[PDB]
């Protein structure tokens, strides 16, 4: 909605 | 979209508008979303849409059954995802309320059937994560399409 989440993976990038 | 790592390094679990799923195994990237969207309008397999959970990760995309009212569970990892788009030709969905929202679709291969891929159609929601951006960086960070 307003706040961007970020809790699930292991901080990946390709 | 190169600094899009912010979304994948975090793994945002947002909320999206669930619409319907359509087979796009023989279709290409954007065309997948096209048949998926057009069929959803012309045939209308699903009547009333619902807001469900969606998780964006560089290891794969995941759908989530927040209410488990229609049918949700998960999605597909990077090993199954082949393409992601926000719309075929910039089409929108008309909610029963009258409001219109973008319709994005993800192309991924289903477990057991690596020869085929299905495009699950979902309308935009959650103004914190723009649909026209989420799939854009996803395609670039998931497949490595990044410039």
């Amino acid at each position: 909605e307003d706040h961007k989440p970020g809790t699930f993976p292991k901080a990946l990038t390709n | 979209m190169s600094t899009a790592a912010d979304l994948l390094r975090q793994g945002a679990a947002c909320s999206v508008l669930y619409l319907t799923s359509v087979e796009t195994e023989s279709l290409t990237g954007p065309q997948a979303v096209a048949r998926a969207s057009s069929a959803a309008l012309s045939c209308s397999p699903r009547p009333t849409p619902a807001v469900v959970h969606f998780k964006v990760s560089a290891q794969g995309i995941t759908l989530t059954d927040n209410q488990r009212k229609l049918f949700f569970r998960r999605h597909y990892p990077v090993n199954s995802i082949t393409f992601s788009s926000t719309d075929p030709q910039d089409r929108r969905w008309t909610n029963p309320d009258g409001t219109t929202s973008k319709i994005f679709g993800f192309v991924a291969k289903k477990p057991g059937s690596p020869w085929e891929n299905v495009c699950h159609l979902f309308a935009e929601l959650d103004p914190d994560q723009p649909a026209g951006a989420i799939v854009t960086f996803i395609t670039k960070v998931l497949l490595g399409q990044r410039k």
